Formats: C-alpha cells, structure tokens, sequence
C-alpha cells in the first residue's frame, strides 16, 4: 500500500476526522478510500470486550474472557518468559474477539504503597518493570495484535489525577519513572503508547511536546502513534502539535478545531499529514495481520492461568516446616475470603471470568481421601465487627484439627481505579480472628489475598504466610498445589513491605497540596530508600521462600576492566542443595563505589529464574553495559559513567548478598575544566598550570596540630576571589583576572 | 502569613513525646479569598458559591454512565469542567463552558 | 538565665573597651553533623529565637552592641564560601528566617552579620531581597549589616543590596564605590543612606561607653 | 570545630570498649558525656545513669560535682533530637549535597 | 547610534560606560543599540559591559572572549541577555518593515 498516495487523495476533513475516534472503542473509517475501522479494548491481564456499553470504568458487564493474575503477582514471578507466554494467550483471545489493539500493559512506577492502581502495575523498580512490560508486549504482538503501553508520565496517584501536577526533577524523571517505559518502547516496539491524565512539571501529558516528541518520538524512536487516556485531552490542536495522534473517546469538536487551524495557517498541514501516516500505518497493520476464523480453547487458557498463578505467589514465612501440608489428619479452612474469592481488581481492568475455582473444593481435591477438609466462615467481609457465633465455630473447628489454614486479605472495596487506599491495615475483625484462632491452635497457616502491601501486627502468631496477591480465575488449584507441595513456591516480592505506612518515602509528600505533588524523595524510591536510611522493612524487595535450598558459587567476569563504550559478561553458579525440586530467582545489583553525585547504594541491573532438580547445578549469565553503571547528567543532556570501581552483587534478596566482585569502568568523555572567580584553591590541582600557582599561593596567606585540621580546611576551600580578603593587598581583582586568562588558555 | 478557619489543639507536655494535658480552641480567619473558576476547576469546586452549585445539578447527571459506588462518586466529583466535554454526549461544548465561566466569575 | 549571662559579657566588653560583640549565633540545626552546632541554640525556630533575643537584651543593657550572626542558611561548614542553599519559600520563612525574626524585632541588635553561603543562587552579602526586603523593609531592622570575614563577592553589588560594612578591610572596594558614583551606576544618595546607618551605631557605642569600667573575674566564674 | 563537619556520630572506639568492660565488673556505673552535638550510644544498656554535660565552660567542675551529689537538682532538657543512628535524621539524603549545591528537600520536617 | 574612534577624557568611546550607558541609554532613553565605527573596539568584553552591542566589522576573537567572560564569572550572562534583546529587536523590525519587490525611479531622484 502506497500511503502517501492515499493521504493525497483525502479531503482536509477526512484527514482531521481520523484524528479522533468514532465512538468509545473504535476508530474512524473512511469508506470512500477503503480505510477500515478497528477496535480498541481494555485489559492489562484479560479481555474486557464490551458488547454494547460506552463505559470506560468497568461498570457495565462485558463479554466473558480469561482473567489471568494481575500485574503485582506476575511481576513477582521474575519470569521474563512466563509473562511472554501470557501475552500470547491474550493475543489469541484478541484475535478471536476481533480486537485490534489491547490496552495495556501498564508500567507506571509504584511510588506509594497506597496508590489505588498498584495491583495492575508491575514494580517499584525501573529495571524489573521494563522487562516484564517488554515481554508482555512481545507475546501479545507475536500474534499480530497491538498494545498500548499505559499512562506515559508520572501517574503515580489517583487523587485528582486529571488535574494533578507531577513535579519531578530531571535526574529522577529519567532514571526512575521514564526508564520503566524506556526499555519497553525500545525492545518491544509497542504499536501505541497511551498518555496519562496528569501534568508533568506543569504541562498535561497529552500536550507535553517535550515528552511525546522530544523523548518518546525523537530520542527513543517510537514508530507508532500516541493515544490519549479516555477524556485526557485539554486542547485538541495543542495535543496534535505536541505529538498525540488519536483522541479517545470520540470528540467531534476537535475535528472542527483541527480543520480551522490549518485554514487559519496556525497548524501546518504537513504536521497533520505526518499524523495520518502514523495512524494509518498501525491500522493497516492490524487489518493485514488479522487471522479470520480465530478460535481459542477456554479450557486450555484456564490451564495457562493456573500455571502463571502458582509462580506468582510469594511464600513469605514458614516456621517448623508447617508447609507443605501432610495428606492426613484434618485441615481446618477458615475465613470468608476462602468462599468469596479475591482474585482481581476493579475499574477498567475488571474481567468477567469464563470459569472460576472453588478454593475449598480444590483443597479438598488435593488432600485426598486420607485427609478431611472442613470449612467455617469466621468473619464477615461486609462488616468491620466481630461475630460471636462465627468465632466460636471457627475456634471449635480449629481445636479439632491438626492444622488450620485461615484465608485473610483485603475486601474488594479497598482497591480500585479512581481512589487510593486511606491506610495500610487489614480489616479489624480479621486481625482478631487470627489472634484467637491462634490461641487455641498454634499450627496456623495464613493466606493473604490482596493487591498491595499491608501491615501485619499479628505476624508472630502465624506459622506460615503465603502472599497470594490477585491470582486470577484459577487461584484455587494454584493455592492447593503450593500448600501441598505439588508445586514448589518460587516467588519473590517485587515491592517492599514496610512495617508501618509512615516509614515509606512518599509519606511527607503524598498526595500533596491540591493539584500539586512534589517528588521530593528524588532517587530514593522503594528499596533504594530503605537501604540508604537503614530503615528495616517488614519484608524486603526480592524476598521469597521455597520448600528446597540453594547454594551460590563461582562469581566471575570475563574482563576486569572495560571502557564505558564496552560490554561485560557476568557468570554465577546456582545449585539445589535440598531434597525437592524447584525454581530459583537470582538478582544482580551494581554498587557505584565513589561518585560525585548522589546515588542509591545498589540498583538492580539484571535477573533470571532457573529450575533445578535435587543435586542439579547450572550457570546463569548476565550482561552488563553502559546503562548498568551510568547516572543521568542534565548538564550534557545524556548518560554519564564516572571512572571508577563498581561492585557486582548476587543475592537472594535486596537484603541478602552472597557474592561480590569489583570491576573498573573507564569513561570515554574528557571534560575541559573551566576556572572562574569562585573556584577553590583545591580546584587548581586539576591542571598542571593550576597547581603551579597553587604552590606559589597558600603562602601569600599570612595566618600546632590542635588547629591543623581547620587551617588545611580553610586553605583548600577558599575561592580565588576570597584570597583578595586575606593577602595583605598582594592579590587584587586585576591579578585574579590575569590568573583566569592563564588558567583558561 | 495565613490562618485557616478551624480547630487547633493546645498541648502541655514534659517533652515532645510526653503530652499530659490538651484542650481544643477555635481560631477563625478574617480573610476571604474570592474563588475564581476556570476550565480545569472540579465539579466539587462548583459547591463554593450558590451560583456554582445551581449549575452543579443535572450536570453530574449529564454523565451518561451515572459495589462500584465508591469510584463512581470519585469520578463525578473530580472531573474538571473541560472534562465534561468528553462525557456529555455532545451536550456540553467549549462555548457552553465559556458562557459558564463568565457567569461564575461575576 | 541567658539574659544575665549577656549582662556579664557586656560588663566584660566595657572593661576591655570592646564596642560591639560579634554574637549570638542563631542558625538552625538542620543536620546533627554540622561542625558549628555547639555554638548554635536549637533545631527549633521558636526556642532559638527566644534565647537569641534575651542574649541580645542582656548584652545591650550595658550599652554594648551585638552582631546576630550568619543571616541565611549557614547550616553546614563544607564548602561554605561557595555552597548554594536551595530552600523553598515556605521552609525558608517558617524555619530558617524565623529563628532570626523574633530576635531582630524584640531585641533590636545593633548589627546583623550575613553568612558565607548563597541562598537560592545569590550570595548572602548581596541578596537584596534578604538584606533589604526582609531584614530592612519587612522586619524594620534599624541598624546596619556587616559581612562575615571575607564573605563579600562584589563590594558595589553588596552596597546596592544593603550591606554597609565589609569586614575585614579591603581598600579596592572603596575605589570601586567611588567609581560607581562617578559613572552613574550607583546613586550617591544610596551611599549617603549607608553612611547614616553606620554613623548612627558608632556614635551610639561611643556615647554609651563607660570610661574606667572594670569587672570581678571571681564572680563571673560564679556566674 | 569551625571549618568542617563531623564525618560520623560515634564516640571514639577505645572509649566505648572501656565502658563495656568496666560495666562487666561494676554494674553501678554512671557516665558523664562531654560533647557539643549528638552521638550514638550502643552502650546505653550498661550505664545506669547518663549526664549529658555538653560544653560546660570554665566552671564545669563545680557544676557537675553539685549535680552528682544532689546539691543542685538537674533541670535541663534536650534542645535537639538525639537520633539512634546517623541515617535516621531528615537531612541524610541531601547533605552536604553535590558540590556547591545542597537542596533542603525535607522541607518543614526538620528535627522533631 | 555609532560610536567614534577617539577617546573622550581618557576613555575609548566604544567602552565609555558613562557615555554609552549613562548619558545615551539612561538619561536620553535611547531604545535601540550602539554599534562601533569599523575596527574601533579596543576590548570586546570591556565594550559589552559599557553599552556597545554590535562590533563591526566581524571579529571572531571577541566572541570567544564574551563566552569566557561569562564562564569565568567575570561577565553576568544577563548583561548578555539584555544585549541580545536590544540587537534582536532592531533586526526583526527591519525584516518586518522590508517591502519585497521594492523599486525606485532613478529619473526622479535625479530631479529630487
């Protein structure tokens, strides 16, 4: 298809009309020139195809589809390949429902534990996020279905999201927030990126020209087009000039606006032509790649969904080998969330499932006929008050059993799009049932169903805690297998679990003052903060347990010193020293040892997962490069390596390093030192001209150990203009003027 | 310097950690700042004046999608005035809001 | 208690023919590691402002002047003569400047000494908004501003901003002030106003000097 | 001193050790501290009493004698917070900055 | 207004601050910019600080000096900012007032 030919046959209105939707989920067709219509549809982790409803909030029922686990727990898989298979299932379901572009994944950074939509974001860490996000996109697009990498800006809180101003300094914005998006745009090449509702440094994302063109289009080379979040645009012509191609949902006034701007000579028509070209290229792609007659096996995706889930749950604690359970005796299952499952979120990511498991039924199943599974309700999800009848029934059941598995978590109404949590606590009548059931049955296992971190003051009376997150429509078999050991737990937290809400870095500035929030913690987000401050978390980033054990061995690097233009290979050996097979997650961190700028102590810079039978050992391979070592430098508007030693750290967690090695990276950029009137006497020792005058000096200053400390401290840090005040008239403004000539030539 | 009309608590302690006695008082500001409406004022901001809450009625209804109770209230309260253009079925336009902003600011 | 201490110090200045005593210092304790925390009062702007003000009252009761010291955010020693304190207006007003405000207003120290650092990209000795706008105009400080020792960056810019006395003596700054008047870059009435502030404090300390002053070293050790 | 800041918040090492050993043979231990600014106290469990004397001036001898025997009753109260470890304090992430630039980012949350 | 080659009371016009800034710009309120006679500048940075915006004819070393005066902290960049604004103002004016296609009658001007 010769697109520039097609665009030249279009009238001015037909061009401008492509620039917004036709309705809530479809694009504008042009029948005179055979440009088809294609369909967008939500779902970062499942299809939300709405038959007949103009609803961007997930308020009206939709066509039933597979509900895979939500981002928070799939990210805990630390499994780049597992999520990529999921994207394939989603792409097969879009092909069957004639869905052109699947709106997702979302990859915003988890700044606060309280952000409403954390259940559908991946991590607090920019590296892990970009990986899971990129492999999500790859799997979807392998089937010829597009994606919309979601909320491009700093949509890190829901409060006043359409008017809030994210105030982020340039280093933080590049290193943390934009870097979670950068890797995915570059490796996966998602067909579209959706902008956010907020402003970034005083400009709405949907018209932040520097953000959509300067960074997304020009620097990173995004070839597709930008679509607005639903209703996000503030002025259509401002948005078109800035790099936003498609306004959603349909807004016809903007089309009359685009038309009148070309006619008034205020929007050049070639800006509009370039825009029609980007849109038409993606639209014709999904047409040309549509596979007519598409089907899919709802039976099998429920398999795929059971598999993802069992890798997407973090065993947080396990004393006395209470887990995995024995198939004998009696097991007391306790708690209404075991009968009314919590497995996804609310808002535009809510799926209507195709099947749904019975957690008690699945536990009964796995137990076999050598074990009795009982059920007592215990608490009341629709209340905050204890129930004296349930509490006596639960206690009585647990008194008769050998072990008791109590399901707790957070009711559906706590987590949603459009508002953030008010606190980080579990409901009260649940905390109480854990304590009392514990007082008559110490052999207590707790399963938490929740989308985000919580406080656990009861943690001493639980012998085991399985963090099951929002495990999707097959969380029943998933938890049954984990609990009985038919699967080995193999997940690790991808966010930090603070002890109390006030410990976390956003607490002094969340959600701000009205329409203004200042990201003042800078680079110290998540574990980067708790490490620097030495503020112990309830559980650290990258923490997880297993039913087997692993020894690490033989860290090694192919080269002991590279230039910043070069690449490096890291090698480590992992062996299963236990008696059950399992999969192990390896995290690799870098430590800049000395830097002239403020940096975190460690930054996660690679990872892999590995399956091992008992006695089996393998070798995992990482690759480091410039971006493994560089910080962002606003002065040169580029990334920078500082010549020195960096430390490579292999751990089971962000707290647990087992092996280290130092390498030397050497910068290839030579910066000229430029002297001025307030350079220090110590700045002279950077050039051989400068240290020449340095010796002749510090004697021209007239004034025993006791004060030795400060006389050196004085003399090294005085500015050159400062010598004028302490040279007995011997050093004048004219001399410093002559000195600055010599120093700069 | 600015006072916000409300309750303040007086605290007598042996340290900054150890309060032994408290009492509440009411301080009332003497400063009235005129509210100025604009294109990104929220539907909730309309309820600071009697003109604004007049138009506030049915305008929240004009949202055509008017358990999910918590977030539907959060939506309707926080949309900016210009955001209604996107969710009023063509029934609220830039000229309407333009006329609305004249009325509100007089 | 501190007001009696300042009186003793004032009695020691009269016997040594000391005109003005450089102190107290009242900078806010932002970090525990700051070198000069031992000669500062507190991390809290109220408690600080109180002790500083009653210090000034006791010293000045004996007819001796004071130099409420390091006016700006001199909250760390590292690179103080070139460091830039980046402080937002609310924090700067509520915290750092409020340690100074109460003392300037109630005690009326004869002089205020500026600090070596910049506040928001401008050296204290030439931040007109800080020395004129807040100290002279808003708070109504009647005395004059003196620089920390060697702190001045440009004498003429500092005069235009409200710094009357450069310490220590730098004779080039004088020839520069003269040339600013003659070239039409500095109004001679700006300079006249400066001489009036300076001479007012100096004749004061002379006229209030008590000849023959002594003091009991035995009792000040009691005190 | 004027002209430089401390690099850490600890007492000298050969002192902390002597506190610990003397404590092991004599539990009835009183500790008097002479310092201009806050310090960490990992030994605090083995001192039954701690008199923070700061920089008491040329007459600190009689004053401390009076306090210790009760001829004066102690009546002082901290005018700064004493953190457990250096990294707890609000300035830790932005102090002393990046060269000739320090950003007071903690805002109004200074000290207590 | 073009400055001259000579000194007035011991100072080259192209760097006489009282003459170009004091009297011409401040007192008389001249809104445009000052250009040198051809080759008249003695020091470009001295001349900029005194009120001469445009050196004629082209002398490229003066550009390296202005840059280094800013970077060495001897010339405030807002002095240069103010100077670019005066220059850019006159240049854009004559552009905007140019009449494309302009012709003229050599016959009539000979009469005139």
């Amino acid at each position: 298809r010769d697109l520039k030919a097609l665009i030249s046959q279009m009238t001015l209105e037909e061009k401008a009309s492509l620039c917004t939707g036709r309705d809530t989920w479809h694009t504008q067709p042009i029948e005179r020139l055979g440009i088809p219509s294609v369909m967008m549809t939500d779902g970062p982790h499942g299809l939300r195809k709405q038959k007949a409803a103009s609803d961007h909030l997930g308020l009206f029922d939709s066509v039933p589809s597979t509900c895979f686990p939500s981002a928070v727990g799939v990210a805990s898989s630390w499994n780049r390949d597992l999520i990529e298979r999921m994207g394939q299932a989603l792409g097969k379901e879009c092909q069957a429902e004639n869905v052109a572009v699947l709106l997702g994944p979302g990859a915003n950074i988890k700044r606060s534990p309280l952000c409403g939509r954390n259940f559908e974001y991946f991590s607090e860490d920019p590296y892990l996020s970009s990986e899971m996000a990129a492999h999500h996109i790859m799997g979807v697009q392998s089937q010829g279905v597009g994606t919309s990498l979601k909320h491009f800006a700093a949509n890190n809180q829901e409060y006043r999201r359409m008017t809030s101003d994210s105030v982020v300094n340039e280093r933080t914005l590049r290193e943390i927030y934009l870097t979670s998006f950068e890797g995915a745009v570059k490796k996966a090449r998602p067909w579209t990126v959706m902008c956010s509702y907020n402003k970034v440094n005083g400009e709405y994302a949907a018209e932040n020209e520097r953000l959509l063109t300067g960074i997304l289009k020009q620097e990173w080379g995004h070839e597709g087009f930008v679509v607005s979040d639903w209703g996000a645009v503030n002025d259509r012509v401002k948005s078109l000039a800035a790099g936003l191609e498609l306004e959603m949902p349909h807004e016809g006034a903007g089309t009359k606006q685009i038309i009148e701007a070309v006619e008034s000579g205020q929007l050049a028509e070639e800006k509009l032509d370039l825009a029609v070209e980007r849109l038409l290229t993606v639209i014709f792609r999904s047409v040309d790649q549509h596979k007519e007659g598409a089907v899919y096996d709802p039976e099998a995706h429920h398999k795929l969904a059971r598999e993802i889930a069992a890798e997407s749950m973090v065993l947080l604690k396990n004393e006395d080998r209470i887990l995995p359970l024995k198939r004998e005796g009696t097991i007391a299952v306790i708690g209404e969330l075991a009968k009314v499952p919590r497995y996804q979120g609310s808002g535009s990511s809510q799926i209507k499932p195709t099947r749904l498991d019975d957690i008690v039924f699945e536990l009964a199943a796995s137990a076999g006929e050598h074990a009795r599974v009982t059920y007592t309700q215990g608490y009341d999800l629709k209340s905050d008050d204890i129930n004296a009848v349930l509490t006596e029934e639960a206690l009585q059941a647990a008194k008769e059993a050998s072990v008791a598995v109590l399901f707790a978590g957070l009711p559906k109404r706590y987590e949603s799009e459009g508002f953030d949590r008010k606190h980080m606590r579990m409901p009260d009548n649940q905390i109480a049932l854990i304590e009392a059931v514990a007082a008559v049955q110490p052999n207590l296992v707790v399963v938490l169903c929740n989308g985000a971190p919580i406080e656990m003051p009861w943690l001493p009376q639980a012998k085991a805690v399985l963090e099951a997150y929002l495990g999707g429509q097959a969380l029943g078999g998933a938890i049954a297998d984990l609990l009985f050991g038919d699967a080995n737990p193999s997940g690790k937290l991808a966010e930090t679990f603070p002890v109390q809400l006030s410990d976390n870095p956003s607490f002094l500035n969340f959600p701000g003052e009205g329409d203004r929030v200042e990201y003042r913690e800078g680079l110290f987000v998540g574990y980067r903060y708790y490490d620097k401050k030495q503020l112990r978390p309830l559980f650290p980033f990258g923490h997880g347990l297993s039913y087997t054990t692993f020894a690490y061995s033989n860290l090694s690097v192919d080269k002991k010193e590279i230039l910043d233009t070069e690449t490096l290979k890291v090698c480590v050996n992992v062996k299963n020293t236990g008696e059950r097979a399992g999969k192990e997650i390896v995290q690799l961190y870098v430590r800049d040892v000395e830097s002239s700028v403020i940096r975190p102590l460690k930054e996660l810079k690679g990872f892999d997962k590995v399956f091992l039978a008992p006695g089996e050992e393998k070798t995992l391979t990482f690759e480091l490069g410039k971006r493994s070592f560089a910080y962002y430098d606003p002065s040169i508007k580029d990334w920078m390596v500082e010549t020195g030693a960096f430390e490579i750290l292999i751990g089971r967690s962000s707290q647990d390093i087992v092996l280290a090695e130092t390498v030397m990276v050497r910068s290839t950029v030579s910066r000229k030192i430029v002297y001025h009137r307030n350079s220090t006497v110590a700045d002279l020792m950077l050039t051989e001209k400068g240290a020449a005058f340095a010796q002749k000096l510090r004697g021209m200053i007239p004034f025993g150990e006791e004060y030795a400390e400060m006389l050196e401290a004085f003399k090294e840090s005085v500015p050159l203009r400062g010598l004028i005040s302490f040279s007995a008239g011997r050093f004048t403004e004219e001399d410093l003027s002559k000195l600055l000539e010599y120093l700069n030539g | 310097w600015m006072v916000e009309t409300g309750a303040f608590e007086i605290l007598i302690g042996r340290s900054s950690q150890d309060i032994v006695l408290a009492e509440t008082v009411m301080v009332r500001s003497t400063v009235s700042r005129k509210i100025v409406y604009h294109r990104n004022s929220t539907v909730a901001d309309l309820m600071l004046t009697e003109k604004g809450a007049a138009f506030a009625q049915k305008l929240r209804g004009m949202i055509p999608f008017g358990e999910y109770a918590e977030m539907l209230e959060a939506f309707k309260e926080s949309v900016p005035l210009r955001g209604l253009i996107s969710f009023s079925a063509g029934r609220f336009t830039e000229e309407d809001l333009s006329k609305l902003l004249e009325y509100l600011n007089g």
